[PDB]
């Protein structure tokens, strides 16, 4: 049937339309797959979801006809995420065998023959789906490339199975949560690169598993977890990220619904990151896409780590606040896992008082239809009917995986390490407008300090998130800063909800407001617009990356272009200033190290670092991972606090800025300096996540303290109601230089933390 | 009630157009250097593929956005990847597009590829495409193929503005010898006679006529600098976004592929990068260095006028 | 015949346009490669015949009475003048390049041509007495692509798509004094395939595309190419004029195309080429946004990717390549005629 467009026949649907073509090849439905696992806490942890590893469960084959159930994973001893390959005769999923080798992505035909192991990893993996890249049709394709200045030739051919992504996570991390995982997605190849060598001409650069003829790539970098893959109708993957970022969203954080490239070229909001959207702190897990009427219902779970809750959905074309549903609605229990199919049916994994079975879904009566099937010991969930899967249309990919490029000329893959000599990928991105955005004035940092215009916003400062990793579990402590602006989000390294981070550069911003710069790749990263003193107005709080030889384009700051609005066509100075070489990659100037700045400490340029290293014009700076610069309270300020300012502050004088850097104990914990639990004081009747005192966090512009050292009101949201004392005043403008100044600046600016180098290090810290 | 679909009427003979099958590899569209051998039947499929927007990835556009649905052109001016950013393209006027490789607008001149510049074949250009404008997926080689046979089955309409009598005007032919004069010399680079039916006004070959746009340290600079002259004085804003083209623009290449002057009364915005924005600027040298694009100094208005009419009836 | 711009043949009609009667009895197809007409009974749905005409035809007219057909024939660059009850061509009237569209005077009195050329601009206009060219009423700028006459009947409108411009414009024309009183400029717009009026005549609307010429080509997502828009306009002196999207977020409306006005306003029909499907809209909660709203609101509201579905009334499946839609008088159904499926999708409307 048409679904998204006219077909060539009268009920007939054509083969561009996703939704209508898989309702055309879906046929009967006769046998089902799906999770059983035991019902316990160990066995069904649905609390420490994104983390899920079900001890004990098992992968089941139930037929709706003859009522008999065969376990097919019988060799493991924990297996879940059962997902169907396009024909319907084999699947993959995540468990871990009773071998050992910890929890990795296997694959087996239906009938429980032909088991294979798609990764071996350190760390877990979770939730395989498959996309087909370069294999539409059965059988084998050609690889085709050029000589190295000869012809195109072919040499060889592949076996065309697709590609797999997945979500998993390394081992020893911590998120922004301080849970023990950070999970993402890779991209897997089925032939051990030679899928990517026929899209491409290059084998896949990532970690390879030559024993399992397999090769991995990371296309997702943020810092908090990505999970639950699933199919676009327009050929992009599904997903859900959690986006923690420092304090946002009122220190608590938000589970989006998203989609990106199978690359990860091109990461967009699809729902529920953006203020004035629907469900708050809900988790939203488990999401798919109804063929009929097109609308990605999810999993709503009242708790943002929980996979179990109730089911809500949102218009796939439209994904909006007007569109958004809550399908299930009402009494008495919970759902997980719904699974819609191409009729318009749904089975979803529904408990009406305590355990899961397999349901159909009722949508006359919004809640569970007739029974499937119910084992009473076990708890039944994540249903996967056996049909025909239409296959989505593959995008082309950019990149052949780490440090691989691919050039849009000759479309030919290249190493920019190590070939080209560059210490790092690198990629490019480029805003049209830094002035535009749908963000009113406010105290929060992801508002606007201060009104800006054309001119106004001078440069950028582009930050560099660095992963929390405590090898030393004497060294670290979570909740150290919990009396400071941080709380339960605080730890040893930082006293607020801001984790260590360092700059990747400044990069100076045109007339128009447009800029363009080249920067690391593969890295978590964000950015700051910045005034004529070099301040933060406004924070853009997520994870950004760039893929190797990858451009990044967005029309202004949070405008809606890459979220509910078209590109706004902007003529843009930055535009002549990305690519203008024959011989070049990217002709766009790199990240600047520090900046410059006049008498009275305004902006005055940018200024190169001394990590300047011919496929550019430009001098290559910033590529040099311990190379990069970061700001240290211990390193950096505290020795500024104790020769200028400690002198006449001190318990009499608040704040108290003396002691040095000997750590304090509150409530038992020794983490900071005096100094740094003074300036971190929160103050009654202003929100944490503003800021306390004299420091907001993100804001330095908004900040007491940068308010006083520059004498002078700095934005439009006042700290606090009496600002400066009437009788007794001292201007401290003079007390400090523009170096010092402009430290506790990007201090600030930075989230403020306490330690922002990784791991344990020779500064005093936490230690028992 | 709601809206829905009780009936067809089939006027004519029952149509569907070609199977998804199986997508071409961006290596093995760049495999296909020459042109296929000519397909008649495929034509109408390629029509369809030209005029199709599902098949790309969310139903935004199709080709028949740019290059009209005539096959001729929008005449809108695009910035293009592969060629570099700040460089703008005049979308091609595709009417007899086969009669003249190779193809694009860049020439042989910096391009060793034979892919972006000096394109080899048509296969290149649309099999692209997908992955290069649209970012959508591949084609199939059938329906490439297909769009192809299109592509070279496109014929010229002829000028409008010639006599009934088939005959051309005085002021026409007061302007072709203009045209043919050895000392302006159009002649060279765009050989041709307007009663005959196969000239295609074109040597097909790379040539610097001075159009190339440059940065204001010269070439590899940046940013660009304005050569529209009259707009320069005009006080026009180079970076204004209301204007119907470009008047600033980084290339990579002096030197270009030269067009067929036939048709050219229906191309919007002539050169490359729609820099002539009249058939009169291609001629008065503001948007080229002086005397690089024919010698037209010694010439006054009416001369240039009677030009302006003969290339109009080309 | 032959395919559009070629010399190769081909047996499909392959219909560019459709018309019908103001009886609403008779639906008059133009077959663009078969050079020539199809007549078809509303009631029966079959063809009662076969008009031969010039060649390639992209468009007709009707005269208010019914026994005439006004076809535009567009590479012959002329207007065939048909009888509609002998089902015979009775004359050929030659105009300007390109007639795209023709339009009868609600007297009859007189036919309107647009000459859509390149570098033509011309409307040319028919005494239906003479059966001949009178005059030409040349407009603001290039190729215009189709014309509307007002209920009034005393003004003309011509929707100008000029190529190698972004900014493409309207022209209103006064009837009786026969030239141009105004040009209203559309702005950032490309390929305008029509323009049709309100009952009341207080609007006309206009779709189109809207491509971001000045922006690095790089990805699909949000329209950073092309997005798709329907313009109303406000006839009024000094009116609003409203570019609103066709668009979803992730679903797109290709290319639209023809359009037709319900005989009371309360629907719009828009044949959308690219993704073989009829847009129908709401008019009165359009018109209702259009009022309610300012200039600088309905300017930011062009962008909104989540504003349709407030004024979208549906989506409807057709054949491949409708170019075209029609009206019965009643308003109750709606035809699109398919160029590539070589037929006509019928549609119940709303309407009871
Ligand atoms: C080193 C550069 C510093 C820093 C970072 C601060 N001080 Fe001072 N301070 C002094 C006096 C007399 C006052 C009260 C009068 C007045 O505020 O004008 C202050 C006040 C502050 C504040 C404001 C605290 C509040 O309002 O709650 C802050 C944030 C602050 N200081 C930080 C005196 C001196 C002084 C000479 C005795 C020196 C040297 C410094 N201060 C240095 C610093
Ligand atoms: C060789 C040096 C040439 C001479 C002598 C003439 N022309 Fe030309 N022509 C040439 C080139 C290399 C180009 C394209 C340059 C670019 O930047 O794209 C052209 C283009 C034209 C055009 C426009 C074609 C189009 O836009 O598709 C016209 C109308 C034209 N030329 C006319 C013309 C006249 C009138 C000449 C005598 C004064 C003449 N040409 C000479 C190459 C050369
Ligand atoms: C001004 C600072 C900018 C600029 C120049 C860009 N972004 Fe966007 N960004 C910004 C804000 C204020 C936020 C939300 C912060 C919060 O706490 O809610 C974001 C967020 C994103 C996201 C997450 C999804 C969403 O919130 O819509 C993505 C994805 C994202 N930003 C991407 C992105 C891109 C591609 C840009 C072009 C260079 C870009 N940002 C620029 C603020 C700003
Ligand atoms: C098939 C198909 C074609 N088009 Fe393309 N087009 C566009 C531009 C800006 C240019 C010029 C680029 C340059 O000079 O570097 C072209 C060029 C062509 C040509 C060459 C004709 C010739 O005589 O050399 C052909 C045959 C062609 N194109 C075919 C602009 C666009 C578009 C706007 C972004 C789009 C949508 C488009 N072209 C689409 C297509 C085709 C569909 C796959
Ligand atoms: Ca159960
Ligand atoms: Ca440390
Ligand atoms: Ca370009
Ligand atoms: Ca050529
Ligand atoms: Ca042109
Ligand atoms: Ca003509
Ligand atoms: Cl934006
Ligand atoms: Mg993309
Ligand atoms: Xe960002
Ligand atoms: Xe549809
Ligand atoms: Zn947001």
């Amino acid at each position: 049937e048409p679904v998204m467009t006219g077909g060539p026949v009268q009920g007939k649907a054509l083969w561009t339309d996703y939704s209508g073509m898989s309702k055309e090849v879906q046929g009967p439905v006769s046998q089902i797959l799906f999770t059983q696992s035991p019902r316990t806490a160990k066995g069904d942890p649905y609390q420490n979801y994104p983390h899920y590893i079900p001890e004990g469960s098992r992968i089941v084959l139930f037929d709706l006809n003859t009522k008999e159930l065969k376990v097919l994973t019988n060799d493991f001893a924990t297996a879940f995420d059962p997902c169907t390959y396009w024909d319907g005769k084999k699947f993959a999923f995540a468990g871990v065998h009773k071998k050992g080798g910890g929890c990795q992505i296997w694959e087996m035909n239906i009938d429980g023959s032909g088991l294979r192991q798609m990764t071996d990893l350190k760390g877990t993996c979770r939730s395989p789906i498959y996309y087909a890249a370069g294999s539409i049709e059965e059988g084998e394709g050609r690889i085709i490339w050029r000589d190295r200045e000869g012809d195109w030739k072919e040499h060889g051919m592949v076996e065309k199975t697709g590609m797999i992504i997945f979500s998993g996570s390394p081992e020893g991390v911590m998120d922004e949560f301080h849970n023990p995982y950070a999970y993402n997605l890779y991209r897997l190849d089925t032939q051990g690169g030679k899928i990517i060598q026929r899209i491409t001409g290059h084998v896949l650069s990532g970690i390879e598993f030559p024993h399992l003829n397999t090769t991995i790539d990371q296309i997702t970098y943020n810092l908090s977890s990505n999970f639950d893959p699933w199919l676009t109708p327009d050929g992009n993957i599904l997903f859900s990220s959690v986006q923690a970022n420092g304090s946002r969203a009122g220190g608590e954080g938000r589970v989006m619904i998203c989609v990106d490239n199978w690359d990860g070229a091109y990461p967009r909001p699809i729902y529920g990151n953006c203020d004035g959207e629907i469900g708050g702190t809900s988790g939203r897990s488990q999401a798919k896409i109804t063929f009929g009427d097109r609308k990605i219902v999810y999993v709503e779970s009242p708790y943002m780590n929980w996979g179990v809750g109730q089911l809500a959905a949102v218009s796939w074309d439209a994904p909006f606040n007007k569109t958004y549903e809550k399908l299930t609605g009402k009494d008495g229990g919970l759902y997980r896992s719904p699974y819609p199919l191409p009729d318009d049916r749904m089975l979803v994994s529904y408990a009406e008082r305590g355990d899961f079975g397999i349901y159909w879904f009722n949508f006359s009566k919004c809640a569970a239809g007739d029974k499937v099937y119910d084992d009473p010991n076990w708890n039944d969930h994540q249903p996967a009917p056996v049909y025909v899967k239409y296959k989505p249309r593959w995008i082309n990919t950019f990149t052949a995986g780490k440090n691989f490029g691919v050039t849009v000329v000759t479309y030919q893959p290249f190493d920019q390490v190590k070939v080209e000599g560059y210490p790092h990928s690198w990629g490019t991105w480029i805003c049209f407008d830094t002035t535009l955005s749908d963000q009113p004035v406010g105290p929060y940092p992801h508002q606007k300090a201060k009104n800006v215009s054309h001119g106004d916003i001078k440069a950028v400062r582009i930050i560099q998130g660095y992963q929390c990793v405590e090898p030393d579990s004497t060294r670290f402590r979570v909740g150290a800063g919990a009396h400071l602006l941080g709380g339960e989000r605080s730890s040893s390294n930082s006293g607020t909800a801001f984790q260590q981070r360092g700059i990747i550069g400044y990069q100076y911003v045109e007339s128009d407001g447009s800029t363009v710069t080249s920067q690391l790749s593969d890295v978590p990263y964000y950015m700051q617009i910045l005034d004529d003193k070099g301040m933060s107005v406004q924070t853009a709080l997520t994870w950004a990356y760039l893929r190797p030889y990858h451009g990044r384009i967005c029309s202004g700051c949070h405008y809606g272009s890459y979220r509910g609005r078209a590109f706004k066509n902007i003529h843009a100075k930055a535009l002549y200033n990305w690519w203008y070489d024959d011989r070049s990659h990217y002709d766009s100037p790199f990240a600047f190290r520090y900046l410059k700045f006049d008498n009275d400490g305004n902006y005055k340029g940018v200024k190169h670092g001394e990590d300047v290293v011919g496929t550019t014009s430009q001098p290559v700076e910033g590529l040099t991972l311990d190379k990069q610069r970061t700001v240290d309270f211990r390193r950096d300020i505290q020795p500024i606090l104790d020769a200028k300012c400690a002198m006449c502050h001190d318990s009499n004088n608040p704040p108290n800025l003396g002691g040095g850097l000997e750590l304090v104990s509150v409530d038992g914990i020794a983490a900071y300096s005096r100094a740094y639990n003074s300036l971190l004081e929160p103050q009654r009747g202003k929100d944490p996540n503003i800021g306390g005192k004299y420091v907001n966090p993100s804001a330095a512009i908004n900040s007491l303290l940068v308010w006083r050292l520059y004498e002078a009101e700095l934005s439009a949201n006042a700290p606090r109601e009496k600002i400066f004392p009437i009788e007794g005043r001292l201007l401290h403008n003079k007390f400090l230089t523009q170096d010092e100044r402009y430290a506790i600046v990007e201090w600030i600016d930075l989230g403020a933390q306490w330690d922002n180098i990784p791991g344990p290090d020779f500064y005093p810290g936490y230690l028992v | 009630g709601q809206p829905r679909v009780i009936s067809t009427i089939q006027t004519g003979a029952t149509w569907e157009p070609l199977g998804r099958e199986e997508p071409l590899t961006v290596p093995e569209v760049h495999f296909r250097v020459k042109h296929s051998p000519f397909k008649s039947e495929l034509v109408r499929y390629g029509q369809f593929q030209f005029n199709d927007a599902a098949w790309s990835l969310q139903g935004s556009y199709s080709c028949a956005s740019c290059h009209y649905e005539r096959g001729q052109t929008t005449g809108l001016i695009w910035d293009l990847g592969d060629e570099g950013w700040g460089s703008w393209k005049n979308t091609k006027y595709i009417r007899g597009g086969r009669y003249l490789p190779p193809f694009r607008h860049e020439g042989f001149t910096g391009h060793p590829d034979e892919i972006v510049g000096a394109t080899s074949s048509l296969d290149r250009v649309c099999g692209r495409d997908p992955g290069f404008v649209f970012r959508s997926e591949n084609f199939s080689p059938m329906r490439l193929e297909a769009l192809i046979c299109y592509i070279r089955a496109l014929e010229f309409t002829g000028s409008p503005f010639r006599n009934a009598d088939g005959s051309l005007t005085e002021a026409q032919k007061r302007g072709q010898k203009i045209f043919e004069d050895p000392k302006v010399g159009c002649l060279e680079c765009h050989p041709g006679d307007p009663m005959d039916p196969r000239a295609l006004f074109s040597d097909a070959q790379t040539h610097d006529v001075g159009t190339g746009r440059v940065g204001v340290n010269g070439f590899r600079s940046t940013p660009g600098k304005v050569f529209n002259i009259s707009a320069l004085e005009a006080g026009e804003d180079p970076y204004g976004v209301e204007s119907n083209t470009p008047i600033i623009g980084l290339d990579l290449v002096k030197e270009f592929d030269t067009p067929t002057l036939r048709d050219i009364y229906a191309s919007g915005t002539y050169f490359h990068d729609g820099g002539a924005r009249t058939l009169m600027d291609t001629i008065n040298n503001t948007v080229n260095d002086k005397d690089m694009h024919g010698r037209t100094s010694h010439l006054k208005q009416q001369e240039l006028q009677d030009l302006v009419e003969y290339l109009k009836a080309l | 015949g032959y395919i559009q711009g070629t010399h190769v043949k081909t047996d499909l009609p392959g219909p560019f346009h459709i018309t019908m009667s103001p009886d609403g009895s008779t639906l008059f197809i133009s077959n663009q490669s078969g050079h020539s007409v199809t007549f078809v009974d509303a009631r029966t749905q079959k063809v009662t015949g076969e008009v031969a005409v010039r060649v390639q035809p992209e468009a007709s007219a009707v005269t208010p009475d019914g026994a005439f057909l006004y076809v535009c024939n567009a590479e012959s660059d002329s207007v065939s003048v048909v009888d509609i009850q002998r089902k015979q061509e009775i004359k050929e009237i030659k105009v300007g390049d390109w007639p795209s569209g023709i339009k009868i005077s609600p007297d009859g009195k007189t036919a309107y041509v647009a000459c859509s050329g390149c570098m033509w601009n011309a409307i040319d206009v028919i005494d239906t007495g003479r059966m001949e060219k009178v005059r030409s009423i040349y407009t603001s700028d290039y190729g215009p692509r189709m014309v509307e006459i007002s209920p009034d009947g005393k003004t003309l409108v011509a929707i100008l798509d000029t190529v190698g411009s972004i900014n493409r414009s309207v022209d209103f024309i006064d009837i009786a004094s026969g030239r141009v009183v105004e040009n209203r400029v559309i702005h950032e717009s490309s390929n305008l395939r029509d323009v049709v009026y309100t009952p009341d005549g207080k609007y006309i609307a206009v779709t189109h595309q809207t491509p971001k010429n000045w922006l690095p080509v790089c990805e699909a997502e949000n329209g950073q190419v092309f997005t798709n828009n329907v313009t109303i306009i406000e006839t009024k002196a000094g009116g609003k004029v409203a570019r609103l999207p066709l668009d979803d977020l992730n679903n797109y409306d290709g290319n639209p195309y023809g359009m037709a006005m319900d005989p009371k306003g309360k629907y719009l029909y828009i044949g959308v080429r690219g993704m073989h499907r009829v847009t129908i809209l709401d008019m009165d909660k359009v018109l209702g946004l259009v009022r309610s709203s300012t200039q600088e609101e309905l300017d930011y509201l062009r962008d909104d990717l989540g504003l349709v579905r407030d004024y979208l009334v549906a989506r409807v499946p057709t054949g491949l390549g409708p170019s075209s839609v029609c009206l019965s008088p009643d308003g109750k159904f709606c035809y699109a005629a398919n160029y590539f499926s070589n037929n006509v999708t019928v549609i119940r409307t709303a309407v009871d």
